[PDB]
This record gives C-alpha cells, structure tokens and sequence, in this order.
C-alpha cells in the first residue's frame, strides 16, 4: 500500500488560483473572496489519485466510507462500418474482375467473306487483394481478487461487464484507424485522382471555389455513359448518385455550415451531393473531403475469436479476441481526393493491360493514360526496359519484340516534369511476357 | 542477457570475430585484427558509420567464418577479416573447434 | 508467367507512409502508431495489380488460394437515347420536306 | 482454366455479353456528340459568342 | 527446374534428331511443354490465362496423398492391458513315462511326481508419445472446400500414425537384435551366401532342414531358449529375413523360385530392411515368439487460445518382449563362437537343508560337438558342492542363496573364454539334525 | 545422380536457424561428403558444414541453399548440387555484436 | 549447448579433464599435472566410449580433491585429474570456498 502523498499530483499548475490570486488582487477574482470553503474546494475539487484513510472528525478511531461507486461506461462505434462488405472463411485472395468496352469494326460484306472465323480478345482488366491484418486483443480477468474491491454484487457484475467492453470497444477504434490508413495508402502510393484546390480555411471565395469543383466531380462521376478516368486502373465505369460517399472532416463540416449554408436560400444548391460522413483525420497534408464509390472499400472479415482460457492455479481467465481482416481497396471503383496545397503537375501515367504476354515477332500497342492535375502540358515518353536487340517501342505504344526476343520487358511510359536541370519523372509502367513463336524461325531467307 | 550500444567503425560482416575500442563516448567495434583473441562475434551486419548493440552472456560457443579449413578440435584464433584460422600458439587461442568446417563455413566453437 | 514484379509496379511513393508512421514525431500520423499491423496494411493495402504466389503462413508449402471472384458489373447508358426518333428497315433515305 | 466455380464462369461469359452493348451504348453517344461538332466545324451553327 | 541435375536435354535430343531413337516424339506436338512441367513445379509460379492474359490460372485440385505405412510386424501383435505391468507367462512340459508295475504300485499310491512348470515376466518397457502442431485458422487460407480441409486435418493425424507404426517397427527390429546380442537364439553357421551359388544351396538347405525340425509335431527341446519340448506351426513360422539375401534365394536356387508363394518351405517370409548386428543374415521365428501388446492408445489435444492452434498428443504405452518358450532360430555367419549359451535346468529351486536337485545344462552348440559340462556352485557359506552329473547337495545349515553354475569353457588352456550358464537356489530350512555320516 | 535437399521450400526469421538435409542418390556404395553452401547475398548469412543455416539479421535477399557433392576427381571437377529456396521473416527486433 | 566427445583412457567422475583430438571426435581424458584443465568429469566414461559434454558455462565447479585443501586455496591439476593447492600462477584454474581433506569432494570457483 501507499504512504503519503501530495494532492497535486500531475497536475502541472499554471497559476496557483488558491492563495497566489485570489488571496492578492482585487481584480475580476473578487467573486470568490467571500467564499469561506474556497481553499478546500480548490485543493480537492479536482479529484484525487490516491486515496487515504481519512479518519473521522469526531470520533477519531472511527474511519470514513466510499458512499458511493460511479463506474462510467462507454460504447465505441466505427463510423465506416457501413463500408464493410462480408466475411471469407476459407482462402486468402480476391480475384476482382473488370470487363472493359472494345472498338467498333466497318461492315464490307467483301472482306467479310475471309474473315468469318477472325477472333478479338477482349479487354479485361482485374485486380487483387489479399488478407491484411491478424491481431488479437489480450484481455485478462482475475474475479476473485476483484470481490475484494466492491460490496455490491450489482456492482461487481457491472465492472467484470466492462472489462469485456474494453475489449470490443478496442476492437472497434483500431479497425477504424485502419480504415483511415487504406484512405492515406491510397493517397501516398499516389493513387487517387487528385482535384486540385485551395484551402478552404483561408478565403471563403476558396470555399465556395471547392463547393463548385465538389458538385462538379460528383456530377462528372455519375454520368449515364461513364467515364474513363476518375479511377486508377482507367476503365470506363459509372457511379451511382447515392453511391458517392464524401469523407469530410469536422472543420471542413463547419466551414460550410456556418459560410455556406448559413447564407443560403436553397440550401440543396450547394450541397456536397454525396452521403456525407465526418472524420477527424487523413493525417498527410492538404488532403480533405475524399469522395468515393461505396465499393471503393474491400473490407473483409476472417475470424471473430473469443477464445478464453482459466489459469486454475491463479484464479483468472484469459480473454483473447482475435480479429483477422482483408482491409483493402477495390481501384474498379472512382475515387477523388481534394488535395489542397501545392500538388504535382502529374500524379500518375496509368498504361495499359500491364500483363500483355506478346508472341516474339508479335505486336502489342500499350495505351497511356496520363492523370493530370491542371490543364494540359505532357507528351509521353514511351521506352523497353528489359530485353533489347529487336524490342522497340515507336512514339505511340506499339511494341514489335523479336524473333530472338525471351525475357520478360518492362514497356515504360515517362512524363517529364518541373525543371530540365532535375527531371521529375513520373513513369508508368507495364509487363509483358515474351512466348516463343516456333513458327518462321531459325534462319530465314 | 546484458544488453549496451556500441557503434560499428568499419563495416561489421555477420559471423565475423569482433574487437573493440575506445570512441567518442562510445565503445566502437570492428573486426578482429589477425592473430589474436577477440572479444565479440557479429550476428548481423553493421556498416562502418552505424549504431548498433551487443548482447552480453558468457556463451558456450561462437558461429564464425572459417577462413581456412578446420578439423575437430583444432585450436582458433583469429585471421584475415576476423575469420577464424587453425592455430598452434597458445597465447593467440580464443577457443578450440568441436566441428568441421571448410573456409568460408560456420564453425561452431568452444571458447577458452 | 511473369518472373518478377514488385508491389511498386507504376506508383509514385509521394510520401512513403511506412516512414510517415514509424518515423512520426508528433504529427497526424500519432494514431496509426498503435496500430499494429500498418505495415501490412501499408504494403498491399491498395489493391495488387500482378498476382504472386503467397506461401502459407504455418506450413511453407502449401499455397494461399483465391477466396473471392468479384465480376464486377456496369452498365452504361447513352445520355442521348432521348433524342433517337425511331427504327427503319425498308429503303435508305430520309426526305425532309 | 482461370475458374474453378461454374456460377462464376457462366457470370463471366455473360459479362462479355454486357460489354458488347456497353460499347455500343458508348459508341452511339460518341457518334451523337460526334453529329455536333461535325455541324460545327461545318459552321452550319448560328454562333453567339460569350 | 529447381533442383534439378540433368543428364542430357530431352529438348535438343529431339529437335537435333536426325532419326535415331527421338524419332517418336517427332509426331508429337508439345513435347516441350511436357517437357517442362513433367516433372511437376515446386514452388508453383502463378501462371496466367491463356487467351485473356489479365486473368489467373487458378489451382483446380487439391490431391491429398493418404499413403498408410504398416507395420509388418503388426501381425505379432497379442492384445492390450488396460490395468498392470507384468505378464506372468507359464509353461507346462512333459513329465517321465513309468511302466505299469501292480506290485510296484502298493507302496507308492501317494508319491509326489512334481510338473516341470516354468516362467516368464514380461513388462511395460515403452513409454513414448507423438507430437503434432494443427493451426487451424491459418489453415484456411491455403483451402477454398471445406472437404479439402477436413480431408488436410486428417492426414496429420494418420502421420502420426505413421509415425507410431515406424517406431513400433523398429523396436521390434531392436527386440530380436537385443536378444542375438544375448546369445539367445539358437545359432547356425552358415557359409556367407553370396560368395558362392553353392552357399546359397546350403543357405537354403539348412533354412528348410531347420525348418522341418521346427515344425516337428513330435516336439522338440533345441530351439527354445528355455530347453523345453515345445512346437511350432508351419504357418506360423515367419522368415524374417532382410531383401538383399531373399532375392539372391528366390533366383539362384529354383527351388524357392518354385515355392515362392507357399505357406510351407519356410513360408511366412517377411522382407525387412535388415539387421543392426553382423552376421545375422536371417532369423526364423515363431509368431508367438513375440508378445507385443498394448497398455495405452490415447490422444490427448490442447487448444492454445492465443496461438490459435490445437496441439495433438498421441501416448503409445507397449509391452515390448520376446517369449524365451517359443522356436527361434538365427542364421548366422562369420566367426561364431562353438557354443551360444549354457541353457540351464529348472533355473530357480528351493531346495530344503539337506536336500537334493538334479540339475540338467543344456548346451547349444553350434560346431556339433561333445563339450564338456563343468559343475560348481558360487554362493553360500557352508560347504555345499554339486556332483559332475549336475546334482546340487544343500548342506544342512545352509542359509545364503545359491547360484549354481554350468560353465563349458570353449576357449584356450592359456586364454579361457568360459559360457556360463547360472541358476538361483534358495535354501528352505530344515529343522531336522544330521551334522555328520558313516 | 541427385542430391535432394530437405526442404525445398523455407521461411527463416532475421536470426533464425533452419536445418537442411542432404540426401545422395549415390549409385554406387561409397559415402559422399556433402559441401554445404548459402548463396544469396545481402549480409553474411552462412551455414554450418553439417547444415544448420543462421540467417544473420539483416538479411533481405531470397536465399538459396546449395548441397554440393564432388563426384570425378581433381582437376576434373563434377559437382552435382541440390537446391532449397528459403525466404526471410523481417523479425527486426535484435542486436548487432554478441557475446 | 553440448557435444560429442569419444573419451580416451577411463574417464573417473569429479576428475579434472582435458580435450584433445585424433581421428575425429575430441577425445577426452584426465588433464595432466600441474596444468589448466578444460572440464570435469560427471561421471565414469569408458576408454573409446562416446559421450557428451555438457557445455553450461559454469562460475564454479565440484573436483575431488588430490589433498589438504584450505578455504581460499588456489588450484591447479594434480595427479590422476584430482584437485591440488598452487603457489604458482598460470597453473591456477580457480580457487577453493570450501574445505577439504583428500578424495573429498571440493568447491571451487573458476578463476
């Protein structure tokens, strides 16, 4: 047990309000100068840490009672778990599929006399995601020597309650920082399509500039024949209005609470469209208000354990929650990310089908799908890294590999930015296997 | 075990005998000059400008590099590099082999 | 069929949050600090574009398989099907009068 | 080969199907938008400059 | 290819081949990539689709190999014991014919004729357990049918079973080594076999020459280690003889080539690795000349809540041990002593002060030759001798325990090597007086 | 003819040990010796000459565990080599010199 | 840890003993007189038999003793690996906490 101690504690004290002030100036703190029981109430009416047996004024054998316990509960709740989409119990991956539009060919009823049984692959693009987090929360009761901390069993119940809402609640707030963490992957490995803006903190013209871009991305996202970019594999795909989900923070709420939509007669003209949620967070720089398709999270499950065990020589239990999860995220779906600040003048160069597996002497045309953050600039510079001596990409995408051609290449799309005297690059890049051809080879005429 | 920092000075190789000296405010560590005793094995490698520490405890034996072939029970000391070459003059010992190794092999060792 | 491709494959690492997190001094990475697996997270958190065999965790051998074939669906629409007027087989040529 | 799932193989035949409408509701749309600036650059447009 | 170490490229062999023995692979398209992954990957590549290159050749069958590795000495198995630790195995032999005297037979109606009854004590010798590791959750990334998992789990468990039958396997390797180290088994001297198609003959004549006399339903005493007139079956004989020698028998000698399915002419024959100890080229063995049971057969599993995984524990408790009662043989070649072992008579007494037991040393020989038996009795403290013929004569105040020994001594007159055979004679008092005779 | 290492297929920690085992298929009836050997690269992981493998700390580099058997003689060198793929585990929680 | 040791000449517990080498395996036997022995026998070993060495750094050691040995005492190897007082340095290999009259058992404390 504890010896002395002193009331203060932690407390780090930066005026003495008890006889430093309002024993000294006749200032605004004379409200409390009649206070009879002021030094009292100063000195313990911030509770204490330690407690003593204070004896008991009058009889002083006597000691004083707890005459009443406050156990104080909370309930902790993710925000995003509206985001979650199932449970896997058996396999690690998921093999999302995207089926993309071809191209149009000329009716000629003259060539199509030879050309019956012609074949054209489709375009298919697909990503993966794999199981992500394995944790556990430890947990441990021991309940026998906590019969000694309470007389109510009322009591002793409802505290034995709590520590397994300790766990559960833990549960709840890391899987919410780790839906906040797919959000900022996704923004450093320089993913999202980036709208840039100013600050809206700064000008409220700033603000109601970021209104416009806002209503016009969502508008841009949602319309009936789709749109190729908006997304990082660059298909065309189309968004649902009650789809599009805007990830705010609470100042940016306010920002448009009090400017906004204070001043507003018709308020459903500049609002943000979307099924607005609140953070606190995004935790990189100027990022803010990311606007996503409701399938743009790939949120799993694979175990929800409890799984006790009683130590019987010491008379406790063993509380291990297991939590497994595939925390990922879908780039089929469109995502945007305000950025304000000073960003890139290009984010990404996405390429083509990245798996084109070309026959040697086979030809294979790559598409280059520069993200622009401003308004125009940025030919592309294309390249084949990799195997050579016949492997040679023209200005535009087309590959023309060999008849000698065997390791895998590396075709490369590079955007030069910012100055000639350090060339910020921005490169895509692309794979493509190399199968052997067997046929009009060895020597030739 | 008994854990302090030390800071490498010359490109620490794994497996390599170690000695030490005195630095700035820190004990620094290298590897072993050629025929003598050591006092510490490298179980990772440390580069010449790195932080890093030793974990102290009267080990039974050491896993170093041969650096040259080493027959059972062949007396060790140290050799180019901080490697660990057979030997015949007591004052240079540091441990004995209790198992084959060709150069460039972990050999286990039994310290003295 | 491919022979080596690393997760980095077309990305830009504008600021390389592995370092943002374990690296953090005070900024707004404090609460990705206590989260335990970030780096798990963080490595293949944003969708693999080029799959590679995932040996099993427990037992090396076996290999971690594909639990999930999402076939993503989207239709889209012509905006403009509004101002189509009609259908005609017979003959070629339209005569506004 | 690359399905071990008929439910998800007959999903994804039936999937090409949809892509071959989707690039005609797309095309038509192109050659719809296609129609305008035709007429445009044509200069058959009464122009009001803004 | 991983680890692999060719020695020519199949590939080349055909496309360079200008007519010689590739020529029927040229017919055939894809040799190449038969050629590739014939063997069959280790570490499997992920391999893309064909046609739609985006897309993943998906794992398509799991083969769960479920391959039992038996015992083949399972078959000389003999139960279990549930409570206990001993096995107390008793033997009755024959007794003397005497001849029908009616005016003999007045004075002896009551005379004792005591049974020849002999024991032996077998016990609970092995205690090992098996030990398994299941992670189940982290299972079931490598699994996508609930039947391939489950099939999965259980292939762990028969490999610990397979582990058990291995084990048991080689104890029972150890449990006839153990007693050829002993000089237990009967020993004949063979040439070695396969220096010569005439010593295969002779293998093969003094196997079946010993196995005619095993099988003798007049009964025999020269097999068992216990010298007592006994019996063995034909089909219940069991060659135990390793792989190397039974295929030089089964082709050179062409009478085993002709009985090479038979119950008969040893029969029984089971194939082994071979044995620990030199020259013991093969043994021939009753089936209940092992008494191998069973006192324990558990699983025990624990779950380890933080770890997530079952932790199996499978106890097998055995009776390992040979009967001494039964016909056992061993083949033997090399420098073999002339005599094994000096068997000995009744082997415990309790002879009364004053008292006398005939003893009988049985001496197996191997040279077939008469040796000499030399009678003498270590213990004691009064004086008490034994005759040449074996007859042990308790003093009269006898009171320590007697070992009597009958020692052959087949070395040198300057180096002895002496095979003794020894038995225990506790003394019973006898309150009768003697002291001295004339 | 082969020397089979075994297991193909390893996952070490940084300071684990993993022990290999060499298998030879000799076609004749003589012992062979088998040189053990750790390619691979990035620090000193190394082996000991029975087979036990210390990967050293910091290691990131697939490994490759080489089983080498001198068949032929001097100066005219066969060397028939088995072949195990290990993987690393960052376990990044030690130290760097110890004793 | 431990290893293999193939012994050399009947090996006696609480023997002080020394390693060498032959064909192989380190061979074991009595250390010679007047010297630094490398480890203490547990128990009995046979001439050419096989055994272990259980290597676990001990501070301190039980070693029969070869005659009067007084608390403090410093000691060296003595005949037939018994444990005996020395005056001189080098020979020393660790010193007596307790006391000891002869073929007595004697802690000692490696130095």
């Amino acid at each position: 047990t504890f010896n002395d101690v002193k009331t203060s504690l932690g407390i780090t004290e930066s005026y003495d309000i008890v006889n430093a002030i309002r024993n000294s100036q006749g200032d605004n703190f004379k409200s409390y100068v009649p206070l009879a029981t002021a030094n009292n109430v100063a000195e313990v009416g911030a509770g204490i840490l330690i407690n003593q047996t204070v004896q008991n004024d009058f009889i002083t054998s006597l000691v004083d009672r707890i005459g009443l316990v406050v156990i104080r509960q909370v309930s902790l709740n993710n925000p995003l778990k509206k985001f979650k989409k199932g449970q896997i119990p058996l396999g690690r991956t998921i093999e999302e599929i995207y089926t993309d539009i071809t191209k149009e060919k000329q009716y000629d009823a003259e060539e199509a006399e030879q050309k019956v049984f012609e074949r054209e692959m489709p375009n298919v693009k697909t990503l993966f995601h794999e199981r992500n987090r394995q944790g556990f929360y430890h947990q441990t009761i021991q309940d026998d020597s906590l019969k000694t901390a309470f007389v109510s069993w009322g009591n002793f119940e409802s505290f034995v309650s709590s520590i397994i809402n300790a766990i559960y609640n833990s549960a709840e707030v890391d899987e919410y920082e780790y839906m906040k963490l797919l959000v900022d992957n996704y923004y450093s490995k320089g993913l999202f399509t980036t709208v840039k803006i100013d600050e809206p903190t700064s000008s409220t013209g700033a603000l109601t500039e970021f209104v416009k871009k806002m209503r016009a991305t969502a508008r841009k996202l949602t319309l009936p024949q789709g749109s190729r970019d908006w997304n990082s594999m660059a298909v065309r795909t189309r968004s649902y209005m009650e789809d599009l989900h805007l990830i705010i923070d609470a100042d940016l709420e306010a920002e448009l609470d009090v400017d906004v939509l204070a001043k507003a007669f018709n308020m459903n003209r500049t609002d943000f469209l979307g099924n607005v949620t609140v953070i606190d967070g995004f935790a990189s720089t100027g990022l803010e208000a990311v606007l996503v398709d409701k399938d743009w999270f790939m949120v799993y499950d694979n175990l929800h354990k409890m799984e006790t065990v009683r130590n019987p020589r010491g008379l406790y239990w063993n509380y291990y929650y297991h939590v497994w999860q595939t925390l990922s995220v879908s780039r089929f779906a469109n995502a945007v990310a305000f950025v304000s600040g000073d960003v890139p003048a290009v984010t990404q160069v996405i390429v083509s089908p990245n798996i084109a597996a070309v026959k040697q002497g086979g030809q294979q045309q790559f598409t280059a799908y520069v993200r622009a953050t401003n308004a125009k600039d940025h030919k592309v510079v294309w390249s084949v890294e990799g195997g050579s001596t016949g492997t040679a990409i023209t200005g535009d995408g087309l590959l023309s590999v060999s008849g000698n051609e065997d390791n895998q290449l590396t075709v490369k799309a590079t955007v030069d930015i910012g100055t000639e005297d350090k060339p910020k690059l921005v490169v895509g890049e692309a794979v493509v296997s190399i199968r052997p051809n067997n046929a009009s080879g060895g020597a030739q005429a | 075990m008994v854990s302090f920092t030390a800071r490498a000075k010359s490109n620490v190789m794994a497996y390599r005998l170690l000695a030490y000296s005195q630095g700035d405010d820190i004990i620094e560590i290298s590897h072993a000059a050629e025929n003598t005793i050591p006092d510490y094995v490298a179980v990772k490698d440390v580069d010449k400008g790195d932080l890093t520490q030793v974990n102290m405890y009267p080990l039974a034996a050491w896993q170093v590099i041969a650096g040259s072939d080493i027959k059972v029970g062949d007396n060790l000391t140290t050799g180019k590099d901080g490697t660990a070459v057979p030997t015949d003059d007591p004052s240079t010992v540091f441990g004995y082999a209790v198992e084959e190794a060709q150069e460039g092999q972990l050999v286990t060792l039994v310290i003295s």
